[PDB]
């Protein structure tokens, strides 16, 4: 969230992202765990992070269950969130 | 001596004015919930410039007089110490 | 108006241009007291600041700690804008809650062409703050001879 | 290489139980080894038993209704009884 | 980006006057609004620290720090507003 | 104290025939019918 | 304990009155900060958040800390579990 | 505890910055100096240095700057970690009885579990979500 | 100086223990703390570590922990070494 | 001293019954004490052994014997809130209002500890509810200083 943003409204969107896995992703999502007021920052009021673990791959046949397709539909679904930048995305093969 | 000081006045006048003071913030954590304004707030900051140095105050006087810094030193930018001096060619130089 | 607020903030005299054309309330407040006219005041955003005045903006709006425009204006060295305010009948003798005049702010930042506004439009050059301090003994504490010569 | 033949065993307060609950439990576990003299023998601890000791306390009402400093109490006492090391001094060209 | 923040300056000539000395000032002020870390206690049998803070109801509001009274060296008590100004300002809550 | 929490070290051995091994069983099996919260470890030469 | 710190005597009145810590200051168990918050599929949690050293192996620092962790449940308080909400390694050894 | 982000960076990430120098296979270096009144300085070395003698090296110079720093930031204790920048796992912890807050459990990951795992070979860095309890004096201005 | 053994454990003991990860290849730690004023914390490593690496590690950490520690600790200074048994010879000095 | 007499005091502190048996039938000296003053009745008593100080009474140990500082067994039993112990100390004559050399009574360490039910017992056999210690303090005080209601209710 925008610094200046209260721990408060970043448990709102947390919630809302939360939410979103755990109601428009049940067959692929497993487990969220998500942390109010740490992010790659790290800490502040105004941000936050969510770890997403996936049921195993043999539940999530087909393209549109695999990470790419998941976190996608999910920053579409999150960029209709107000004054707030979130976004899923998977780690690549070697971030270095 | 005409303004019955020392350098321990002079050395904790500096100190006291300036100052880089860690004050907190408004609206921190743990907040009283529906709090909506987070801000640091900023105190005493470190001095910058000759001008600034010299207005430090030392004292004031029964009558109301002030006595600033530079009514008993001389302010200003200079070497951390005096002992080296280069000449490239016999004009002035520094040097690595 | 919350559009109004960051619009107004980044300089972006375009989009000011709509808002104001789609009726955003021009003295939108944000959560310490701030006004448009406030943030084009504090980050010298002149074109901004003339639009915002056309539109109605209330050029004596104060924050939450009884500051206002002109008193951001004078204090960061924004010469146009002063003269602008002014010209809007921005209060010269504005106090904040700390008894703080646009003339004390322009005279500890030593800004003398506004200074000379100030006075131009009647700032009270005796007016003290809460510790009773004046223009002059501003002036005098930081040494400034040039500008005390003319609060003089 | 101890005894081959030897062992080496640690009791650990998992749960903030305390010493003497440590204690307790160790001289359980002393009392039943000793009871296998087929398979244990010489279990016993390494380290020493508790011992009587002098606690003394400050009554604080009463130093300050003479005005007598904590700092002062604490230090005539450390100082006096257990010893206080001060600064240092050089003895014949060595530092001591 | 940039955010508000609350500028408090102290007035040394009025502290002066008063007899308060800047150390209290800065102590009281930061110890308020920021906290501060005292020194440990043992919580269970584990070294853990103690904080002193004010309570969250008296540092969410701007209005609230003329609330917090300092000592004078005449043990005369005197409410920051005595001393200070504040005004809002605009600085980075991360410098790179 | 023993890996940061409070201990104590129990020193003995395997008596006459015995392994040390077999001896360390033993200990462990006593050692699971203590009171709550207490537990062990094996360190120095029963380490490895 | 908080019951300690309540009693710590700030000063005696004129009249002989006692002003106690618990006199001015609420006094509780709370974090060092308040700035970090976790949930476990919206639940209540807590969690360590591991970073692999420099060069060290992924698989062999996961198997010693899963180790580690089996030493402490049996010592849990009661209803406390350990969850896995993100695991890197899994996907190392099973494509492998 | 307690500063903004200019007073980190001028009374600390400045000072050790400046004491950051012959240090072998340095690429570069960077830091964040913020308002939660934290700094994080991140030196990047050359692919093959031995991460431990870069530890080594780096608070061989960071020890020069500590005397420098303010006593709060010394007593918060700084530290000098050579991890990746990313997480390898997140250990969870909940109650399943209910039985024990987020502050609680918290306070039990922190007292009981975050050094041993802390100390394990392999374990660059480890962050608690949450926080140990301290012994809190939350003060009032009236009363006093 | 003069300290008993949990005054040893709890100001001194404790605090280093607190402080001594991220170190490499450790196999455990174990300490005592005694009514001499005295603490010694041994470290043991994996075979095939090497000797100079983990002293090192050692070092610096407790290095970081220094200010911690009560003053009169940190006057004495605290010594780390490696720990062996083996001694070549004794010399023994006598008057006679 | 004896021999009889350290291993007395050593078994009593360790509660180990059977070796006391033995030791009070082989005459071993129950008025033994160490260089605090401490007999083996001061020492069951601190460490909670019930049947140990039911067997030092029987065999004529002193119930009021005061250490070195003046403290005796039911200070330590009602200090350290061992309410049965209490009970049987007072049932033997103990000295319900004894004196250490500070002034402090029974009374005042049950209730700064906060046993409420030994201040009870204490009350019961008569304990002195306005005794004060060398600093004018009383149980009362006590347990309003520590801020224990209950306690406070019952000394009223
Ligand atoms: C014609 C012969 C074909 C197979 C011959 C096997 C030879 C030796 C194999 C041993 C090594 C691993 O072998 C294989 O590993 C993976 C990883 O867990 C498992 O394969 C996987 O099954 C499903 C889907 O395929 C996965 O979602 C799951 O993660 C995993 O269990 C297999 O069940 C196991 O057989």
């Amino acid at each position: 969230l925008p610094a200046g943003a209260t721990q408060e409204r970043t448990q709102k969107v947390l919630n809302e992202v939360t939410h979103y896995y755990l109601t428009k992703e049940k067959n692929n999502v497993e487990s969220v765990f998500a942390v109010n007021g740490f992010g790659f920052a790290g800490r502040g009021q105004n941000t936050g992070i969510a770890f997403v673990s996936l049921k195993d791959w043999a539940d999530r046949p087909g393209e549109e269950n695999k990470v790419e397709a998941i976190t996608m539909r999910a920053t579409r679904a999150f960029s209709q969130i107000k004054d707030a930048m979130v976004f899923a995305f998977n780690l690549p093969a070697i971030v270095e | 001596n005409k303004f019955q000081l020392t350098p321990v006045d002079v050395i904790t006048a500096i100190k006291a004015q300036n100052a880089q003071v860690a004050a907190g913030q408004l609206g921190g954590t743990p907040p009283v919930k529906g709090q909506q304004l987070n801000a640091s707030i900023i105190a005493q900051t470190r001095l910058t410039s000759t001008e600034e140095f010299g207005k430090i105050l030392l004292k004031v006087n029964q009558d109301g007089s002030r006595v600033l810094l530079r009514d008993v030193a001389k302010i200003e930018l200079g070497g951390e110490n005096y002992d080296i001096i280069a000449e490239f060619n016999g004009q002035p130089a520094s040097g690595l | 108006g919350k559009k109004l607020l960051e619009a107004a903030r980044a300089g972006r005299d375009d989009e000011v241009r709509i808002l104001m054309a789609n009726g955003a309330d021009v003295n939108a407040a944000d959560v310490v007291g701030w006004t448009p006219l406030h943030l084009a005041a504090y980050w010298g955003h002149l074109e901004i600041v003339e639009v915002l005045l056309k539109n109605g903006a209330d050029v004596n709006a104060y924050d939450t700690l009884g500051s206002t425009p002109l008193h951001l204006a004078a204090h960061f060295g924004h010469l146009e804008i002063v003269e602008v305010l002014l010209k809007n009948g921005a209060d010269v003798n504005a106090k904040d809650d700390n008894g703080i005049t646009p003339l004390h702010l322009a005279a500890n930042r030593g800004h003398l062409e506004i200074v000379e506004v100030l006075l131009k439009y009647g700032a009270d050059v005796n007016a003290q703050d809460k510790f009773g301090k004046t223009a002059f003994d501003i002036s005098i504490n930081n040494g400034n001879e040039d500008l005390a010569e003319i609060l003089q | 290489l101890g005894t081959a033949t030897g062992f080496d065993f640690e009791l650990i307060d998992q749960a903030g139980l305390g010493h003497e609950k440590l204690t307790q439990a160790r001289n359980q576990l002393l009392a039943e080894a000793a009871k296998h003299p087929d398979m244990l023998t010489s279990v016993r601890p390494n380290g020493l038993e508790d011992t009587p000791q002098f606690k003394i306390d400050i009554d604080q009402e009463k130093a300050q209704a003479l005005g007598v400093s904590i700092n002062d109490i604490n230090t005539t006492l450390g100082a006096a009884w257990g010893g206080s090391y001060v600064n240092d001094f050089i003895d014949r060209g060595r530092v001591k | 980006e940039d955010t508000p923040q609350f500028k408090i300056d102290i007035d040394q000539e009025k502290a002066q006057a008063l007899g308060v000395s800047i150390n209290d000032i800065n102590t009281t002020l930061g110890a308020a609004w920021g906290g501060s870390y005292v020194n440990d206690f043992i919580d269970r049998g584990r070294v853990k620290k103690v904080y002193v803070m004010s309570e969250a109801k008296y540092r969410m509001l701007p209005d609230d720090i003329g609330d917090w009274y300092v000592r004078a060296a005449d043990g005369q008590m005197v409410p920051f507003s005595a001393f200070s100004s504040s005004r809002w300002e605009y600085g980075s809550p991360r410098l790179e | 104290r023993y890996n940061g929490l409070p201990s104590m070290e129990i020193l003995g051995q395997a008596a006459p025939g015995k392994s040390t091994g077999e001896a360390m069983e033993l200990m462990e099996q006593l050692a699971s019918k203590l009171p709550t919260g207490v537990g062990y470890d094996w360190t120095g030469m029963s380490y490895q | 304990s908080t019951e300690e710190f309540g009693k710590i005597l700030l000063k005696v009145n004129q009249d002989g009155s006692r002003v106690l810590l618990r006199d001015v200051a609420k006094i509780e168990l709370g974090g060092e900060n308040y700035d970090i918050i976790a949930e476990f599929n919206g639940q209540p949690a807590s969690g360590l958040g591991i970073k692999l050293a420099t060069g060290a192996n992924a698989l062999d620092t996961a198997a010693a800390i899963r180790a580690e962790l089996a030493k402490m449940e049996p010592f849990f308080p009661s209803g406390l579990k350990i969850v896995y909400p993100y695991d890197t390694t899994p996907f190392v050894k099973i494509s492998i | 505890p307690g500063a903004d982000a200019k007073t980190v960076q001028d009374t600390v990430t400045q000072v050790i910055e400046q004491n950051m120098n012959g240090i072998d296979n340095l690429m570069y270096m960077s830091s964040n100096s913020d308002s939660t009144g934290t700094v994080q300085i991140t030196l990047t070395f050359e692919s093959g240095t031995d991460a431990d003698i870069a530890q080594v090296q780096v608070q061989n110079k960071l020890q020069l700057a500590m005397p420098l720093l303010p006593q709060e930031v010394q007593q918060q204790g700084v530290s000098v970690e050579k991890s990746s920048s990313s997480f390898l796992m997140v250990v969870g912890v909940i109650n399943t009885d209910g039985t024990m807050t987020q502050e609680d459990i918290s306070d039990y990951v922190a007292a009981n579990m975050k050094d041993a795992i802390s100390r394990t070979s392999g374990v660059g860095d480890v962050q608690l979500f949450g926080s140990q309890y301290a012994m809190r004096i939350w003060m009032n201005p009236n009363e006093l």
